[PDB]
């Protein structure tokens, strides 16, 4: 490929969406336990959000 | 073409407008407010077919 | 943040790495991409701001500001591409690289949840500026312009950093998710008096304050024009968010001690709306322009209404804006004449019709032509302004005549009249200047159908 | 452009007046300066303090629409005499003369409209008379509230 | 709306209104006739004839170029380069 | 009932018609005088049928038909009150311009820029006709500023000759003292009545309103 | 160049502080700045201790 | 018929630059405009109604356009 | 279509259109035209979206939030219940925002109906809005820029304590 | 523009219409005030002493 | 006393100047013909009556106190002339007055618009480039010393040589284009 130099910012807002992604999973100390958002966890599901 | 201009520029501004009019703006409450017509004596309102009785004959001068 | 921090920083290698006629190409197109992929920071709620991470979030309020930013990016990008083609390959791409770390510096600004990360980054942005007004200037005085604008500003904040580190002690947080509920009430006394003044008077000089506003028309009669349009639009509005993110710690004491700086902020706009109506130079005259409207601004928050929120917001948006494309018309005239006299050159509508419309697009929306998010944000402060006492009023009233005289004035002796005959070397429009006006202009008047993506934090 | 092309400070001597009238290029007798109070003038020729519409129309100005030449050492308020501002053109009425008569003619007028305020014009009528206590209820007034019945009489 | 006029027109003007004159004899008149010379009137009715020519043609001569054009023949060449002629 | 609403916003929306046909050309316009002049025909007698089903009739109408914001308590919409007033000055207006484009069809036909002149009085006729039916003190702001620049323009259109600038200058100046009048009456009935509207004013009757009278007086005079 | 350059930059280099001077900088900086401070201080004071005592009439003022 | 010269500056790069950008505007508003008529032709507007009984919705199962909810 | 309570409207009352002269009118032929050449288009597009709605018609919920401990209940310095309780607080400030807004619609929509005797028809509607300006004016008003539950909750205390004050000086 | 103008709800403010037409429609149909002068229930606060 | 020629206004120029003022103000006062020409005749007659004096000092006085009652007695707005300075329609049409050198900065495509036009204007810029070092030959030789003294250009003193610095005078373009 002759356009290498024209994909790397797609690329890094690629790696900075994987990295967002990867950071809220460290942020859920209070997942499904908010006195206002709480609901049962449903079948065939393991978690309320990723 | 030489009907051109009354049929593009004021029918098709109609429709638009009466389309945008009757479905998106009668909808929404309180938007076209219009004020109620006038009632006199001796009227027979169409809704209802009730009619405002007839008023007092007049104390006359002239 | 990360998805937008990462691609300046990946963009940096790629303005590094290209090639020796494809620089302006690139990095407009990639930065234009930034800008498509900025708009998703708009997630917002009416009740919870969008906290992306443990340092980094971004409400209602900061949001409009980072889109101007990135958006603001390529303008500049495109705005400084004529006069740096003689230029060394090696110092366009430095010019490029201070250009990139500007907004990235930026970026981070306006997201910083804590205020010590946003204190740090918040003058880390003063050495690209300072580099850029110094290196890439045109004349004399420009040495002279990195000593007002550098000793100015520090000045002011070397004591506000202490400030904020004696919040850290007393708080023992200066995040701003915390600090919304931990906040206490300033009690009345001399001490409560000078943290109130080192916390308000390194944003007091940023706007700047009349009295503290020497350094803003000495940078820019100068400047490269991508310096010029990155301090008059977007560098000025960090003293806005200093506003808005450092009063909530500073009440009550605001309300019976913010009267000089009112009075200052009132009389010295009045002043230099009336030095606007007595310039010689083009960028002289924008810049008091600029001065007066921050000095409305400053009212506006210092009055501390919601409804003054939305027009402070609103004003600081449209006349970055407004201000940026005035120095682009200004650069335009400074590029065909070598010189930036305004009665040197007279009478263009003869000569450029394109460029005689947006000098008068530029003046009608200078002086908040409706329905302008301009007159938006300024008949919002208006009413607040009234709100607050009623003999205000008059002191906006005459501000609003002179605001015009001038605006139409600085176009008319540009525009309208008998054209100079010694002057032969007009060219007509480029087609890069005038897509730069209209990238300028369109946004402008597209952001008054849909106000509420930029009426602050409150609406 | 260089050291002694740009105006400098306030000359003293003859000698070197005639150096700044000749930087200038006038006559130097007709290049005097403003006195030095310490308001930062310089050695800026005082021009003796006339409008621009006042310049000749028919001559073959270099520039035409400001009636000024090349060279000559212009106003210190240029822009503030310029044909779209401030006119010292010589009026065929005496000026103190003009105020006195406006002044004269709004403050006597001004006057006479206080005066027929204090005694206005009417006609020999009595007042109007409504019914229903002076339209009580189409005022807006509250229903709950009985008013005091007032009649109207006839004559 | 004004019809240019050419060199003959403005001509055929200048000639009549020096023929409705009462001090210029009808017979005597020429494009290069001087006035001081040729015919002996005075300042003040070149002055005239300028009026005349001023209030004929509906535009003001300035008052050096009134006492400068000297003949009709400069006359005719000073309308005939104000209008510009022959386009 | 449904022909007012309809027929009135199609007199606005054809006069507003040939701004856009102008803003998209890529040829230059055979006849653009004639186009406007047509339309302007067309749209009095749009705008004419209303005038004889009122006077038949004796109806009244707020067409409220696009919101635009709501900050706080204050709703601003897009609304248009046609009463006897507006509704009656409008054809009046639309006969006086109509005549007045053809007379300037008669007069300024020796001007290479006769489009845009055309185009900016039309701009003036579209913002007035705003004026005149606006609802909200918001809307008519709009037009105020709209038929003021416009003024501006019209009378600054011999750019060279430097008396129409100075003229131009003293009329914004002067508009601008009336704006102020007006917006001093705008920001004290929003702080002491909590609207914009004209229904809302009017029915709430301010009794201390000397001051917004004396900043209308001064936005009239 | 040389009439601009006499506008601006060559204003302080031939300035020396006088009484002149110094008078008319304190009479136009610090008379208006104090004039209105006055006005709008005891204005705030009138308009306070009016709405203290409920005499101000704030019955539609809800937006502000 | 004296058919005389007007002097006017080259409005060649003017109608030029308007050109492309009436072009460049319009080959992407056509698209677009063709999409959001054909989305609200065709696809349709959703409806209100209550929430059921133990069935939560989703998160863009909210709202009404369903470009709002894409 | 839309609730008749929440903007209630008078039955409509349309006097007979008779002819007194023998000179016709031409809004009748007007209207007639209008019936013709205009609404039968209108109406028949009208049923072509409607009819392409009736093949893929789902459905979006209106979201509703369970009632929340308020700000009374928590203790001081611990974030983690007032955010909660100023979250709901915010949703409640917008809530009554929107009731003083669509009072203001109604007093408007009575005031332009009522025609020239709007004065005396809609004295109910100008006291509901007198009520719930005056609601919202001990609720909500001078709270400032930077409001928050706090500042609302110390306002009502005061408020509390001025009240409790005259009627205990008034006994 | 096409973002923006089909942006999802932007600060609930169209949700801050409907719960309020549901909400009326509550207090209308009960006697109940429109809005109350206390923002929250007076008789769950422990006034201080005077 | 400002002139282009002259820097000294010569008595009889004044009174001439004068009398010019003070009969065009006075066709300005009475509108109509014949006392137009009835006034107009008594001010000849009068002047008539003074020319008749070598004195220089009495002309003097007599042109002090001629003034002194011309200004003393003219009316307030005296009728101008529609194309003189203060009238109308001064400086009007001066929005169409575009200079020739714009024809530089035209695109080649509509440079082939009007190729006999073009051609011409090449062929007269050529002329004027070639005469232009014969025109500074002309005035680096007849200047007097010291720079002139006097505005007044000179003529072409040779057939075939151009009139020196004659472009920029004789391309102003038409009043009506
Ligand atoms: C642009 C140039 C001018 C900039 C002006 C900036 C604002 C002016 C005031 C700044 C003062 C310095 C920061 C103080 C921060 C105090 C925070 C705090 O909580 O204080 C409470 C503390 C209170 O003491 P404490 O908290 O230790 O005591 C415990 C509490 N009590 C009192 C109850 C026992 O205040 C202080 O300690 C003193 C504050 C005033 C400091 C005065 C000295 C500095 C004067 C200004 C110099 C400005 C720069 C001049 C040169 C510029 C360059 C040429
Ligand atoms: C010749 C071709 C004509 C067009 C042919 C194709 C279209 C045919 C007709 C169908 C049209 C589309 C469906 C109906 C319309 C859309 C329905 C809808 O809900 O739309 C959403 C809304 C309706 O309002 P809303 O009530 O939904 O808005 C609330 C919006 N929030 C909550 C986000 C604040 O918008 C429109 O309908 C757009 C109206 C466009 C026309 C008006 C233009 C105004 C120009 C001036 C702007 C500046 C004014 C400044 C001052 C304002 C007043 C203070
Ligand atoms: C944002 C902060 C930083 C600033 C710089 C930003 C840089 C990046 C810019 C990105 C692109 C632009 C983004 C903002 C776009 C704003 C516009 C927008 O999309 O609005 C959405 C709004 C959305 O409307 P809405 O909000 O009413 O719709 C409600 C939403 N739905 C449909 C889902 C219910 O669009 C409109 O309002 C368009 C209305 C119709 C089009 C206009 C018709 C009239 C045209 C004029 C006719 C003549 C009038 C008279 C003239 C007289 C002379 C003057």
């Amino acid at each position: 490929r002759d356009h290498w130099i024209h994909v790397l910012v797609p690329v890094g807002f690629v790696f900075g969406y994987y990295l967002d992604r990867k950071n809220d999973e460290k942020l859920a100390a209070f997942r499904n336990k908010s006195l206002l958002y709480k609901r049962e966890l449903k079948p065939q599901e393991e978690v309320t959000w990723k | 073409r030489h009907s051109i201009f009354a049929f593009t520029h004021v029918l098709i501004p109609v429709w638009i407008i009466h389309y945008y009019l009757k479905y998106h703006v009668t909808t929404k409450p309180y938007t076209i407010v219009e004020k109620k017509p006038r009632i006199f004596p001796g009227d027979t309102i169409l809704e209802t077919g009730e009619v405002i009785p007839p008023m007092k004959e007049f104390p006359d001068q002239h | 943040m990360l998805k937008y921090i990462i691609p300046t920083m990946m963009l940096m290698p790629l303005t590094w790495l290209s090639k020796n006629s494809m620089i302006w190409i690139n990095t407009t197109l990639h930065s234009l991409l930034i800008s498509l992929t900025s708009l998703l920071l708009l997630n917002q709620f009416g009740d919870n701001s969008l906290n992306f991470s443990l340092t980094f979030f971004s409400d209602s309020l900061s949001t409009p500001l980072l889109i101007l930013t990135m958006w603001l990016l390529p303008l500049m990008l495109m705005a400084s591409q004529h006069h740096l083609s003689k230029e060394n390959l090696a110092r366009k791409k430095l010019f490029i690289s201070m250009l990139i770390l500007l907004q990235l510096f930026l970026i981070m600004t306006f997201t910083a949840t804590e205020l010590i990360f946003f204190y740090i980054m918040f003058e880390a942005t003063l050495v690209p500026t300072l580099i850029i007004i110094t290196r890439w200037g045109n004349q004399t005085e420009r040495l002279n312009a990195g000593l007002y604008f550098l000793f100015y500003t520090l000045a002011g904040s070397l004591p506000l950093l202490v400030a904020l580190i004696y919040i850290q002690n007393t708080m023992g947080s200066l995040n701003f998710l915390i600090l919304q509920y931990w906040v206490q009430p300033m009690p009345n006394s001399w001490s409560n008096t000078f943290m109130w003044l080192a916390c308000m008077m390194a944003f007091m000089v940023k706007m700047p304050l009349y009295g503290l506003h020497l350094w803003l028309p000495k940078a820019h009669v100068e400047a490269p024009i991508a310096g010029s349009m990155v301090l008059a639009a977007i560098l000025l509005k960090l003293g806005g968010y200093g506003m808005m993110r450092i009063t909530l710690l500073l009440n009550p004491i605001t309300d019976f001690m913010a009267y000089p700086f009112i009075m200052l902020s009132l009389w010295g706009m009045i002043m230099t709306s009336s030095i606007c109506l007595r310039q010689t130079d083009l960028k002289s005259l924008i810049a008091y322009s600029s001065v007066s409207h921050m000095a409305l601004v400053i009212v506006a928050i210092l009055i501390q209404t919601p409804w003054s929120y939305m027009g402070a917001t609103a004003l600081m948006i449209a006349h970055g804006l407004t201000s940026s494309m005035l120095f682009c018309l200004a650069n335009s005239n400074y590029e065909r004449v070598h010189s930036r006299t305004m009665i040197l050159a007279r009478g263009l509508q003869t000569l450029l019709p394109l460029m005689a419309a947006w000098w008068l697009l530029a003046s009608l929306t200078n002086l908040a032509l409706p329905p302008s998010i301009n007159l938006i944000g300024e008949l919002f402060v208006v009413m607040s302004t009234f709100s607050w006492s009623n003999i205000t009023i008059i002191l906006m009233g005459l501000n609003m005549v002179i605001t015009a005289l001038y605006s139409l004035y600085m176009l008319i002796t540009t525009q309208r009249g008998k054209h100079t005959h010694h002057i032969n070397n007009i060219l007509p429009s480029f087609t890069r200047e005038n897509a730069l006006m209209s990238l300028h202009m369109l946004p402008l008047l597209l952001l008054s159908l849909n106000p509420k993506i930029i009426l602050g934090p409150l609406y | 452009i260089t050291k002694d092309m740009l105006p400098g400070p306030y000359p003293k001597t003859p000698e070197e007046r005639a150096a700044a009238a000749k930087k200038y290029n006038m006559r130097v007798e007709d290049y005097e300066p403003y006195p030095d109070d310490g308001m930062g003038y310089g050695d800026y020729p005082k021009l003796p303090d006339r409008s621009q519409q006042e310049r000749d129309p028919w001559y073959d100005w270099d520039h035409p629409d400001l009636r000024l030449n090349w060279g000559e050492p212009m106003h210190w308020d240029l822009d503030m005499y310029i044909r779209n501002r401030v006119d010292t053109s010589p009026t065929p009425v005496n000026w103190n003369l003009m105020c006195k008569h406006l002044f004269g003619f709004v403050a006597f007028m001004l006057f006479m409209f206080w005066v027929g305020e204090t005694y206005p014009t009417y006609q020999p009528v009595g007042p109007k008379q409504y019914p229903y206590n002076n339209l009580y209820l189409e005022r807006g007034g509250d229903p709950n509230k009985e008013p005091e019945p007032v009649v109207h009489y006839e004559i | 709306d004004a019809p240019p006029l050419t060199l003959e027109g403005i001509k055929d003007r200048v000639l009549y209104v020096l023929k409705l004159y009462d001090k210029i004899d009808p017979e005597k008149l020429s494009v290069n006739s001087h006035f001081m010379k040729d015919l002996g009137l005075d300042s003040l009715d070149q002055v005239e004839i300028i009026m005349a020519m001023e209030d004929e043609f509906g535009f003001e001569i300035p008052d050096i170029d009134a006492e400068k054009l000297m003949c009709p023949q400069e006359i005719v060449d000073y309308i005939a380069d104000k209008k510009d002629v022959y386009e | 009932m449904n022909l007012f609403s309809s027929l009135t916003l199609v007199t606005l929306i054809l006069l507003t018609m040939p701004i856009a046909a102008i803003n998209f050309n890529t040829h230059k316009f055979t006849n653009y005088p004639l186009y406007v002049k047509t339309t302007i025909s067309c749209a009095f007698i749009t705008s004419m049928i209303p005038t004889m089903m009122f006077i038949h009739t004796g109806q009244e109408m707020i067409i409220s038909n696009w919101h635009w914001l709501t900050i706080q308590t204050l709703k601003l919409s897009l609304s248009f009150k046609m009463d006897f007033f507006s509704m009656m000055f409008v054809p009046v207006a639309l006969f006086v311009t109509w005549s007045i484009m053809e007379f300037s069809m008669w007069y300024m036909h020796s001007d290479p820029n006769i489009n845009q002149f055309f185009k900016y009085l039309l701009l003036f006729l579209i913002t007035m006709l705003i004026l005149v039916t606006a609802n909200n003190l918001f809307q008519l702001f709009i037009g105020w500023e709209g038929v003021g620049i416009m003024s501006f323009l019209l009378i600054g259109w011999w750019y060279g000759r430097t008396d129409a600038n100075t003229a131009a200058l003293q009329a914004i100046l002067y508009n601008r003292i009336g704006d102020i009048g007006f917006i001093l009456a705008m920001a004290w009935f929003l702080i002491n009545l909590n609207t914009w509207d004209l229904q809302q004013i009017f029915m709430l009757n301010p009794n201390d309103s000397n001051l917004p009278l004396m900043g209308l007086i001064l936005a009239a005079t | 160049i040389r009439w601009t350059c006499a506008r601006s930059a060559n204003v302080y280099p031939n300035f020396r502080p006088n009484t002149k001077t110094s008078l008319l900088g304190a009479l136009f900086g610090i008379g208006p700045l104090i004039f209105w401070y006055y006005v709008f201080k005891t204005d705030r004071d009138r308009k306070e201790k009016l709405i203290q005592e409920g005499k101000l009439d704030r019955t539609f003022n809800i937006s502000y | 018929g004296k058919r005389l010269f007007i002097i006017k500056p080259s409005g060649f790069y003017d109608k030029r630059f308007l050109k492309l950008l009436r072009f460049y505007i319009l080959l992407t508003g056509i698209p677009v405009v063709i999409g959001i008529t054909l989305i609200n032709v065709f696809i349709g507007e959703a409806e209100l109604a209550e929430i059921p009984e133990g069935y939560v919705p989703e998160h863009w199962e909210y709202f009404k356009h369903p470009i709002s909810r894409w | 279509s839309w609730d008749k309570d929440v903007y209630p409207e008078p039955p409509r009352r349309t006097p007979a259109p008779s002819p007194q002269t023998s000179l016709p009118n031409p809004i009748t032929y007007l209207t007639k035209a209008f019936d013709l050449l205009v609404d039968r288009p209108v109406t028949l597009v009208r049923e072509f979206i409607e009819r392409q709605h009736a093949k893929n018609k789902y459905y979006y919920y209106h979201r509703e939030f369970r009632r929340v401990p308020d700000i009374t209940e928590c203790h001081e310095k611990d974030v983690l219940c007032m955010f909660e309780a100023e979250m709901q607080w915010k949703r409640d400030y917008k809530v009554d925002q929107e009731i003083v807004n669509i009072i203001q619609e109604r007093l408007k929509a009575c005031q332009q109906r009522e025609g020239e005797s709007h004065r005396q028809n809609c004295a109910k509607e100008l006291q509901q809005f007198t009520q719930v300006v005056k609601a919202y004016q001990d609720r909500y008003h001078d709270l400032g820029a930077h409001y928050s539950a706090r500042k609302c909750l110390a306002k009502q205390k005061q408020r509390m304590l001025a009240e409790r004050k005259a009627t205990k000086e008034a006994a | 523009s096409t973002f923006v103008a089909y942006l999802p709800d932007y600060r609930m403010q169209e949700w801050a219409r409907r719960e309020a037409e549901r909400l009326v429609k509550y207090r209308e149909a009960h006697g109940l005030p429109l809005m109350e002068s206390n923002c929250f229930d007076p008789s769950k606060i422990q006034l201080p002493e005077d | 006393a400002f002139l282009p020629s002259a820097a000294y206004l010569t008595h009889q120029q004044k009174v001439l100047q004068l009398y010019k003022r003070a009969l065009r103000h006075l066709e300005s006062r009475c509108v109509h013909r014949d006392k137009y020409r009835y006034f107009a005749c008594l001010l000849r007659a009068r002047f008539d009556e003074h020319k008749n004096e070598k004195d220089m000092v009495k002309a003097t006085q007599l042109l002090r106190e001629a003034e002194k009652e011309f200004w003393h007695g003219q009316h307030p707005q005296p009728y101008i002339f529609p194309e003189s300075p203060g009238g109308t329609s001064y400086e009007r049409y001066e929005c169409y007055k575009v200079p020739e050198w714009c024809l530089d900065d035209w695109h080649p495509s509509e440079k082939a618009m009007y190729p006999d036009y073009f051609a011409k204007r090449e062929q007269w810029k050529k002329l004027r480039r070639e005469s232009w070092e014969r025109e500074v030959k002309q005035l680096q030789e007849e200047t007097p010393v010291g720079g002139p003294r006097t505005e007044a250009l000179p003529p072409a003193r040779k057939q075939g040589d151009l009139p020196p610095l004659w472009w920029h005078i004789v391309t102003r373009p038409r009043e009506r284009p």
